Order: C-alpha cells, then sequence, then structure tokens
C-alpha cells in the first residue's frame, strides 16, 4: 500500500517586480526679478533748459517789438 | 507505489523594488521686477530749481 | 517520504513601487522690471515755466533791466 506523503512543495517564484515610484512634484518658481531703473534726471534737465533758452530768447524780442510797436 | 504528495510549498520571495521615479519638472520663472521709479511732481520742481540756480550766469548774460 | 513533492507554493508578493521621484529645480528669477516713466516735457512745462519767469524777472531787476510787466 501507500507510502508517506511526500516533502512539501518548492517555494513559488519571485513576485513581479514593483512598479516605477511616483512622479516628482513640480519645482517652485524663481523670484521676481529686480526693479526696472528709475527714470533719471536728465530728460527734466533737458527741458527746463530748453524752456530757460526760450524765454531769455523771448526777452530780446519783446524788447525789439516793444521799440517798433508790434507786439 | 507512491503516497500523497507532500503540502504545498512555502509563498516565493517579494518581487524585486521599481526603478525610481522621475524628477518633477522645474519650476516657472518669477515674475518681472517691479517698475523703476518715474518722477514726482515736486522731484521735477526740485531739478527746474537747481538748473535754474545753475545758471544766474547765463540768465545775467542775456538779461543786461 | 514515498508520495512526490507538494505543489509549489504561491507566487510571492509583488515587490515595492521605486522610490519617489524628486521635487523639480526651482524656476529662474524673472526679468528685471521697466525702466522708470519719464515726465512729458508738457508736464515739465507746466512745473516749470512760472518760475522760470519769476527767477528771470527778478535777476532782471537785480540788474537794473526790468522787463515788460508780468501777468498779475
Amino acid at each position: 500500500g501507500s507510502g508517506p506523503p511526500g516533502p512539501p512543495g518548492p517555494p513559488g517564484p519571485p513576485g513581479a517586480r514593483g512598479e516605477p515610484g511616483n512622479i516628482g512634484f513640480p519645482g517652485p518658481p524663481g523670484p521676481p526679478g529686480p526693479p526696472g531703473r528709475d527714470a533719471t534726471d536728465q530728460h527734466i534737465v533737458d527741458v527746463a533748459l530748453k524752456m530757460l533758452q526760450e524765454q531769455l530768447a523771448e526777452v530780446a524780442v519783446s524788447a525789439k517789438r516793444e521799440a517798433l510797436g508790434a507786439v | 507505489g507512491s503516497g500523497p504528495p507532500g503540502p504545498p510549498g512555502p509563498p516565493g520571495p517579494p518581487g524585486a523594488r521599481g526603478q525610481a521615479g522621475v524628477m518633477g519638472f522645474p519650476g516657472p520663472p518669477g515674475p518681472p521686477g517691479p517698475p523703476g521709479r518715474a518722477p514726482t511732481d515736486q522731484h521735477i520742481k526740485q531739478v527746474c530749481m537747481r538748473v535754474i540756480q545753475e545758471h544766474f550766469a547765463e540768465m545775467a548774460a542775456s538779461l543786461k | 517520504g514515498s508520495g512526490p513533492p507538494g505543489p509549489p507554493g504561491p507566487p510571492g508578493p509583488p515587490g515595492a513601487r521605486g522610490q519617489a521621484g524628486v521635487m523639480g529645480f526651482p524656476g529662474p528669477p524673472g526679468p528685471p522690471g521697466p525702466p522708470g516713466k519719464e515726465a512729458s516735457e508738457q508736464r515739465i512745462r507746466e512745473l516749470c515755466g512760472g518760475m522760470i519767469s519769476e527767477q528771470i524777472a527778478q535777476l532782471a531787476a537785480h540788474l537794473r533791466k526790468p522787463l515788460a510787466p508780468g501777468s498779475i
């Protein structure tokens, strides 16, 4: 008749390989850029000088036209 | 002849670790900086005052 | 052990998920801002015309060539 039951079977196969890691989160935004440069005084100086030249030149025109009676 | 098969074997070992995930995308550029300063009315007046005061000799030449 | 070996065991568990991806790099600084807006020639003329007239008149008086009378 029967001999004894056999020994335990072999270990099962290894499990399937794991899935790839989760995706990284996006990086932070960069900081704001530096401030723009301030407007320089040059444009103001230029107009002030133009105005001065204009008004001074008009003093002479005024004197001439006063003498002519044609202001 | 034979006898019964033996008991079932143990479970196999765990599978291999998965590959590392991809790095996230870089962040966006920061916003532009603030605008530079525009001249105030008081600042304009002060520049004009300085220009006048530095040209008294030139004014005098045209007023003689 | 006259009988044959038992059936194989079941498959092992699936392997662990891989290491998570790292956070992305920071973005770059943004660009410099726009330059400051220059005052208009017209606004400069509005703000400074009067003082120029006044100072011209005062200097003319100093030099003893006072001018056409100015606006009240």
